[PDB]
């Protein structure tokens, strides 16, 4: 009663080490479908899916350690990259060179994530609180406060107004960007989260922490829909589907499975990696999901719509 | 597709009916295609099925068959079969009426005394064409081993206009005399 | 209560009793489990069989019992514990098209019986069904079609 | 990471917490069982009987008003009824595979007949409800007897 | 838009309206459908527990259907469907429905209002009744009926009055049985008139069984009126009967849930053995209130017998079904609903306990407390009260434990205990002690008296008095039988002393007579310290590296290898790279410790490999310091492998990477450090190393403006520590002496004075004896070298 | 796939591939005139030949095809190969029972 799955393409070695983050982004108006992909090296490299394979496009490269998260914005051609390195150095996507440089340590940024409106580029520090940038226009307008511990994951409701950061520890902060005021405080897990995401029209918020468990929350409260627990190891992303059906989590089980929310149910599980799965995204009009892992591969998968 | 409605199209073979799918999602728009485990597209307008899933979504409402024209029963000479001919009669009998029926078949003699089944027991009219003479006729040659190295005799004893030869048989028959499992 | 107390990489091997429509035997390198939910299955369809031609229905207890022709079962039982395709074709002198055929077909039975435990009320044979269907499909056995996509 | 005697030192003597006297077991605590079987009583609602149908002007037609009507096809479901003015279903749903619900009608048969031409509005039968009561369950041989109780509104 | 509606799709229904709302404004029908999608949407809402969404969108029907009646109010279905909306809001738990209606629907026009429940329910019924009044029909008479026993209900359930609510019962059954004698043949109408006659207020319970039975005859395909019957009879002492009755309502419809919770009921009754199996499959079905406490009472009911975890029952449901989450979801949807009831609330907390979710198990506790003061005030108040201290105690906020440890008779031992252990985290030693003594007075289960007993140690010996923790363990130790816990913490006070002459009879007699402890890696790490006491730092290993021999599983116990081969006597590099990666491969979750260790001993080895990619210490730190950007440690061996790195590179002479991160580093292992609980020596060691070494870097990338600013920086918070100013002299004497020049004696002297302050420390003097041999003085620069030689040897 | 562009010559093909696919060809070849369907061993029948006979022709890309029998064990027997080339397919039978 379920769809066909299946693979499409398997790129045999993409880098020279492991791959730590990965973003699709079909940003253009016309047929682009670029992938961006960062790795435990300085490479960027950034693929595009042509017609049936990944043709390499750029290699660019600027930074001194591994890259940590990867980031593609929607409406321009653009992209960023934080690592070790203690650089934000986000790149032009066209011409293949870098744009700007923003110094910012590992008590300053973890993780990138752009704005609905790729504006602001907000990250999650060390300290606690989220500094959040302005993209084209300098650095650090303001950052949003949350009295906690070491913050990982930084997500955005695609409407506005919503703003996610999972902790070290477990607890969630939910901020409105109307105010900047914490509208309340989930307790969430004990592990730490190291992953969030809300879906489309933003009424529903998936974390996925580090004991297995998959919390759903329902944002404008804080009830909880149920728990999703069919891992075996820890969960490293999780990519919410644009209509508001499925979503596909990646765990250090060296599996990649995709979850429906209507029954909270595990439809089908993806068993072709060797080694620990790093990241996964859709594209799109969501019919394609990309996995890249430790071990040096990007398997494009197919999940018909 | 031009009128709106809905079609299904299905055939007895399960592996007859992924080919078939190619070639209608090629030639046309939207063809989905459902088995005991793939689903794709069920909402496509030309669903292609094994008959024991129409007889399984025929027993419930299932809400398709609201929309249905025609149902195009592809190779419907496997009713002889002992072991599943029991479901083309399951479904001929269950569809509702609103439903108009295409059988092709495989130029059996009986065809009125089928045709008149179908015919009386919903109570439309039915029209039976039968043809002959298929295009590209085909010469039944006989292939008799001699001089392997080379040499290769071909007899006819059938050709393209349907006259047995009875000449070539004994003629092949003959040159096998003259002579007198993996090797050979 | 025959299904229900077994592990869940057994129940697979169990019910591939039904399907592999292949020439069939006994076995020896099998657990005492097996051996004996083998006994379980038998004993049920000799059941259902005598109570069949105690009724007026014209087919004998061994007609009705023979379709169950085991010679499968270690071939599946192995399967679903992580063994790679080449270990399975030496295994056993069976073409290797007809073992993939009896795998893809009971990879949809272990999935209508989850449609079913949860309606008879055994919130217990679906927890099982749920596992040994999601751990016997992985690899070229379920390779996706050519011409399908 | 910091030397092995310290680190014992912590590991034991830092505090009586990690002693099996303060663990989440060492209470046996209890509960108590308190069933409530009269809140499984289920009381379902009554459809619409009203639609508000477009009017068409008997030449040219073009919607003059809105004129609400009486539905006519309710108290029909999927699972108790075989035509096609049912209710579709219960919603988005497994094609097949769905025990409880009716099939269409085969073709060859069409089994209507009946008038039951009363067609009144006020048609209160007059039943007793306390004369005499029926009780036996249909299927069973014995039902239950309860003891009968003793012991016409308006407003604006 | 309407045929999408019928289909479900509600949003693009939704949508659709939208769009034609924008162009045209008094167009009923949309606004008819608007406030019918919202309605369904609210319902939908409420199958599922999440009342908030459903209040919200019952709001919002109301904002479309008075805005509809404003153009067009003689239509009846309008005014039905506003009393739908309005009334479907039963059973919602009060203090949730602020609904802000406005407008016609309350008479006079006037602004908005603000309504609670009873109040809207009241609207509901005057809502049917303007719609009956102008269209006389059953169903709205039915309506009108079900409404006026959901007013009675409500009004009864929050105990505002009894006995002055007869006339609305009254009027709800004229209301029903004008319905059903208008039309006898629907089983709608008996059988909403069976459920109202049943009520505990009216009580008349033939006319309700005539009805079922009535119902059942219209039209045999009814399964809400057999499960009707089963609870009628269930709850009047019949079992038998009412399971019959079940089954035949399951019979006719598998999926529909008051029949299976009928069905558990009947079996816990009966007392059968598959009666959580039910539940569970009630639970997974659809999310009803009385499946839902059957469940969790029966979970925390199986956790508490402690005779089970062998029995695949247990392992399997609980372990393996994931039950104990299910569980705590049922609970809190549970009691969100209901929220006027204890027991839920204390399960709620014990099960949030065990999945060390503690912040919720304290809020959960606390809101019993609340529930539970004016009515009962015997153990249960207590109970709860010492529960709630303790898990308060067990995360921070210790005055507020101690003030509710105040609140409690201290007469029992659980209660002292935690009072105790509450007063010792604070502080207050000397009351700690006293309250200890106080449970020890009541005293059975002579394991708790030894536990009791090394508490008194453990506690009383921060506050020094060593000896009386000495020969009160002794006297521990001479009950019946040891308990593997006094032993330990012998050792452990053994080791805070020295000497440890006791420490070894302790370890021999834990070995000697005991097994039944599991743990295996606590033994291994006590017997290593002993050890190391002595000073031998080589058989250290050598123990470890038998433990490891002993029980070649357990991944710690490579891990502890790989740390002591890292610490003490580092020779054995290659191996102790090896035991890392080893201890790294056989689990995931010793990620952290293990590539930390693999990478400090990669560090050590130097470059003994064959200049193999992904294998160097670089690329393992770098994981590691992915998996847990937390720790200290990592962050300074990132910097001790960016300088090896480049000293490498340099070698080989192909180019210098990695060049200006250092600040960026030290401030990030300064900030971790920040929030570390007490290693305090460990903690100052790393801080300091973290300095030293990027003042260093910085000397040799060529920075020193910003090391001197920095270490400038450091001396100007605390007076002056003999390490700091030798970096400062180093700081400053790097530009000369780079380009040769002479040198005056008094600043020789002042170096050589900085260099003899901190002695102890063979670098300090390598450095000194290299600008001896820069400047030229060489016989000096070999007597500071031997110097060095000796002090490094010593 | 590669048999319908061409790029494979000769098909060893078996019955299933008689019914399951169309893919026509130049020059159908047999191997035999009896067949094992119910341990009986029977002959061929004349229904059947006609279906692979008929896969021979293609459609304008040739003037006709040409089937060759490839008798060698024995002589062809021509007594039954008569009702074997030509003859009626089949009637219409109808195996209607009763399942659970």
């Amino acid at each position: 009663m379920t769809n066909q799955y299946g693979i499409l393409f398997k790129q045999e070695q993409a880098h020279d080490d492991a791959i730590w983050s990965v973003a699709w982004g079909t940003n253009k108006k016309e047929n682009s479908e670029t992938v961006v992909t960062g790795s435990l090296d300085d490479l960027v490299k950034v693929w595009k899916w042509r017609d049936e394979r990944l043709d390499l496009q750029w290699s660019l490269e600027g930074h001194q350690l591994g890259v940590v998260s990867v980031d593609i914005s929607h409406t321009l051609p653009i992209a960023a990259s934080s690592s070790l390195d203690a650089h934000i150095r986000l790149w032009d996507l066209e011409n293949g060179k870098q744009i700007k440089s923003i110094d910012a340590g590992p008590v300053d940024a973890w993780t990138l994530a752009f704005s609905p409106d790729s504006q602001y580029l907000a990250t999650g520090t060390h300290v606690g609180k989220v500094n959040i940038f302005g993209v084209e226009s300098g650095k650090k307008e303001y950052s949003l406060d949350t009295r906690g511990k070491f913050i990982l994951s930084i997500a955005y409701s695609p409407d506005g107004k919503y703003l996610a950061s999972g902790a070290i520890d477990g607890i969630i902060n939910i901020f409105d960007i109307a105010t900047g005021k914490l509208l309340h405080t989930l307790e969430g897990h004990a592990m730490p989260i190291r992953s969030l995401t809300f879906s489309p029209d933003s009424q529903l918020l998936v974390t996925a922490s580090d004991d297995g468990y998959i919390k759903i929350y329902d944002v404008q409260h804080a009830n909880l829909a149920g728990t999703l627990s069919g891992h075996a190891s820890w969960v490293l992303n999780v990519a919410f589907c644009p209509d508001d059906t499925h979503f596909v989590s990646s765990s250090s089980d060296k599996s990649v499975k995709v979850w429906d929310v209507g029954t909270r149910t595990c439809v089908h599980t993806f068993f072709d990696h060797q080694d620990q799965v790093w990241g996964v995204k859709y594209n799109g009009n969501g019919s394609k999901i990309v996995s890249v892992g430790d071990d040096q591969e990007i398997h494009i998968y197919d999940c018909p719509i | 597709q031009k009128h709106m409605t809905r079609t299904i199209y299905t055939s007895p073979i399960k592996a007859l009916s992924n080919q078939k799918f190619r070639d209608f999602r090629n030639t046309f728009g939207d063809v989905g295609l459902l088995t005991g485990d793939v689903q794709l597209h069920p909402e496509a307008s030309c669903l292609i099925m094994t008959t024991e899933i129409l007889r399984s979504m025929l027993y419930s409402g299932s809400d398709v068959i609201r929309d249905l024209e025609w149902v195009i029963f592809d190779e419907v000479h496997y009713i002889n079969d002992v072991e599943r001919g029991v479901v083309w009669e399951e479904v001929l009998i269950m569809l509702p009426d609103h439903v108009s029926i295409i059988l092709l078949s495989a130029t059996v003699p009986n065809a009125l005394e089928f045709a008149d089944w179908i015919g009386r027991l919903k109570r439309r009219q039915i029209y039976v064409i039968s043809t002959v003479t298929r295009p590209v006729p085909l010469e039944h040659y006989l292939f008799t081993g001699n001089s392997s190295k080379t040499q290769g005799e071909l007899f006819l004893l059938l050709d393209s206009r349907g006259a047995f030869h009875t000449k070539g048989y004994y003629a092949a028959v003959e040159a096998k005399k003259e002579r007198m499992g993996p090797a050979q | 209560n025959a299904l229900s107390t077994l592990r869940p990489e057994e129940i697979a091997a169990l019910l591939s009793g039904l399907v592999c429509q292949s020439p069939g035997d006994a076995g020896d390198q099998l657990p005492n489990t097996l051996k004996q939910g083998i006994e379980r299955v038998r004993a049920v369809a000799k059941r259902i069989g005598e109570v069949q031609v105690a009724c007026g229905l014209n087919q004998t207890v061994e007609e009705f019992v023979g379709e169950l022709n085991f010679g499968l079962v270690e071939v599946v039982y192995e399967w679903a514990r992580g063994m790679p395709f080449s270990e399975l074709a030496g295994l056993s002198g069976t073409p290797e098209g007809l073992v993939v055929r009896c795998i893809q077909r009971l990879a949809e039975m272990c999935r209508s019986l989850r449609g079913a435990a949860r309606l008879v009320g055994e919130p217990v044979l679906g927890a099982k069904m749920e596992t040994a269907a999601t751990l016997l499909r992985r690899d070229i056995v379920f390779a996706a079609s050519l011409y399908t996509q | 990471a910091p030397d092995l005697q310290q680190e014992a030192e912590q590991l034991f003597l830092s505090s009586p917490a990690w002693l099996p006297l303060h663990g989440v077991e060492h209470s046996a605590r209890k509960w108590q069982r308190k069933t409530d079987p009269w809140s499984l009583l289920a009381v379902l609602g009554a459809p619409v009987p009203s639609d508000l149908q477009a009017q068409r002007h008997p030449t040219t037609g073009q919607i003059l008003g809105y004129k609400e009507v009486l539905l006519e096809n309710t108290n029909l479901s999927a699972t108790t009824s075989l035509s096609l003015r049912r209710p579709p279903g219960p919603a988005s749903q497994s094609l097949w595979g769905n025990p409880t619900q009716y099939p269409f009608w085969p073709g060859g048969m069409d089994e209507p007949t009946i008038t039951d031409l009363n067609t009144r509005e006020e048609a209160e039968e007059e039943i007793d409800f306390e004369k005499d009561l029926l009780t036996i369950p249909p299927g069973f041989k014995k039902g239950m007897d309860f003891a009968p109780k003793d012991c016409a509104p308006g407003l604006l | 838009a309407a045929i999408q509606q019928i289909l479900g799709k509600y949003k693009e229904a939704v949508a659709q309206y939208q769009m034609i709302i924008k162009k045209k404004e008094d167009y009923v029908p949309a606004l008819k459908g608007l406030g019918e999608c919202h309605l369904m949407m609210a319902k939908a809402a409420l199958v599922d527990y999440l009342d908030g969404k459903a209040v919200d969108y019952i709001e919002k029907a109301l904002e479309y259907f008075t805005c509809a009646l404003q153009h067009r109010a003689d239509v009846s279905c309008l005014w039905k469907l506003a009393g739908d909306a309005c009334t479907c809001l039963y059973a919602v738990a009060p203090s949730k429905v602020n609904v802000h209606v406005l407008g016609v629907l309350l008479g006079q026009k006037e602004g908005k209002q603000v309504l609670k429940k009873n109040e809207l329910l009241h609207l509901g019924g005057r809502c049917y009744g303007r719609a009956l009044k102008l269209m006389s029909t059953s169903n709205t008479w039915c309506d009108l009926g079900i409404n006026y026993y959901r007013q009675a209900q409500h009004l009864a359930e929050t105990g505002s009055n009894m006995n002055d609510l007869k006339e609305l019962l009254e009027k709800s059954l004229h209301c029903l049985k004008k319905a059903v004698r208008l039309d006898s043949n629907n089983h709608l109408y008996w059988n909403a008139l069976g459920v109202v006659a049943c009520y505990s207020g009216i009580g008349n319970y033939a006319l309700a069984q005539h009805c079922f039975i009535k119902s059942i005859q219209s039209e045999q395909i009814n399964a809400v009126a057999w499960t009707n019957l089963g609870v009628l009879y269930l709850t009047n002492e019949n079992i038998e009967q009412a399971h019959e009755a079940f089954k035949m309502a399951q019979s006719l419809d598998p999926s529909y849930l008051m029949c299976w919770i009928g069905q558990a009921l009947i079996a816990e009754a009966v007392g059968s053995y598959d009666t959580m199996d039910l539940f569970r499959h009630t639970t997974e079905l659809n999310m009803h209130t009385e499946g839902a406490l059957g469940y969790a009472y029966w979970v925390c009911t199986t956790l508490q017998d402690k005779s089970n975890r062998e029995t695949e029952l247990y392992q399997y449901n609980i372990l393996q079904m994931n039950a104990i989450p299910a569980a705590q979801v049922i609970l809190n949807k549970y009691v969100e609903r209901i929220q006027n009831y204890a027991p839920a609330f204390t399960m709620l907390g014990y099960l949030n306990e065990h999945l060390q979710l503690k912040k919720e198990a304290a809020n959960a506790y606390q809101r019993a407390i609340l529930l539970l003061q004016t009515a009962e005030d015997q153990d249960t108040y207590n109970v709860a009260i010492r529960n709630y201290g303790r898990l308060l105690c067990s995360t921070g906020e210790y005055d507020k434990a101690i003030q509710a440890f105040k609140s409690t008779p201290l007469e029992v031992l659980e209660d002292i205990i935690g009072f105790a252990l509450a007063l010792f985290m604070k502080g207050l030693y000397k009351e700690s002690s006293k309250a200890y003594e106080r449970a020890l007075s009541i005293v059975e289960s002579e394991q708790d008296k030894a536990h009791i007993l090394t508490a008194l140690a453990i506690t009383e010996y921060k506050q020094g008095k060593t000896d009386v923790a000495k020969t009160l363990l002794f006297k521990c130790s001479i009950l019946k039988e040891p308990t593997t816990e006094s032993l330990q913490a012998l050792c452990a006070l053994g080791l805070a002393m020295q000497d440890a002459t006791l420490s070894k009879a302790a370890l021999n007699e834990l070995l000697k007579h005991i097994k039944h402890k599991d743990s295996n890696y606590q033994r291994c790490l006590l017997t290593s310290a002993i050890y190391a006491l002595q000073g031998r730092s080589v058989a250290v290993q050598k123990q470890i590296s038998k433990a490891v021999h002993s029980n070649p599983g357990d991944p710690a116990l490579w891990s502890l290898l790989s740390r002591v081969v890292a610490q003490y006597a580092q020779r054995n590099a290659k191996g102790g790279v090896v035991a890392g990666n080893v201890a790294h491969i056989l689990d995931s979750n010793h990620g952290k410790k293990a590539l930390l260790y693999t990478a400090v001993n990669q560090l050590a080895m130097g470059s003994s490999s064959a200049e193999d990619e992904k294998n160097t210490a670089l690329k393992t730190i770098q994981k590691a310091a992915l998996l847990s950007p937390g720790d200290p440690a990592i962050w300074a061996g990132l910097m001790a492998a960016c300088h090896a790195d480049d000293k490498l590179a340099l070698v080989n002479n192909t180019q210098p990477k990695r060049i200006d991160l250092y600040l960026a580093l030290l401030s990030a292992v300064s900030a971790s450090i920040k929030d570390e609980k007490f290693f305090e020596n460990y903690n100052q060691s790393l801080e300091k190393w973290s300095l030293s070494q990027a003042v260093t870097g910085l000397i040799d990338t060529g920075r020193i403006s910003e090391a001197e600013t920095l270490c400038t920086k450091n001396l100007k918070s605390n007076p002056d520590q003999p390490a700091v100013i030798l970096l400062l002299r180093q700081v400053q004497c790097k530009p000369l002496l780079e380009s040769q020049k002479p040198l005056p004696d008094a600043v020789l002297e002042e170096l050589q004075k900085t260099v003899m302050s901190n002695s102890t420390s063979v670098p300090a003097w390598q450095w000194l004896a290299h600008v001896y041999q820069s400047q030229g003085m060489m016989r000096a620069a070999e007597m500071c070298y031997r110097k060095s030689l000796q002090l490094a040897s010593q | 796939m590669l048999f319908s562009r061409g790029l494979v010559k000769v098909l060893f093909a078996t019955e299933t591939f008689a019914m399951g696919v169309n893919m026509p060809a130049r020059t159908v070849v047999f191997d035999s005139m009896r067949k094992h369907d119910g341990s009986t061993f029977r002959d061929l029948l004349p229904g059947e030949y006609v279906q692979m006979a008929g896969r021979a022709g293609r459609r304008g890309l040739d003037p006709t095809g040409t089937v060759i029998l490839l008798c060698k064990g024995r002589v062809p027997e021509m007594a039954d190969l008569h009702r074997m080339m030509m003859g009626k397919p089949s009637q219409l039978q109808s195996q209607f029972r009763l399942t659970y």
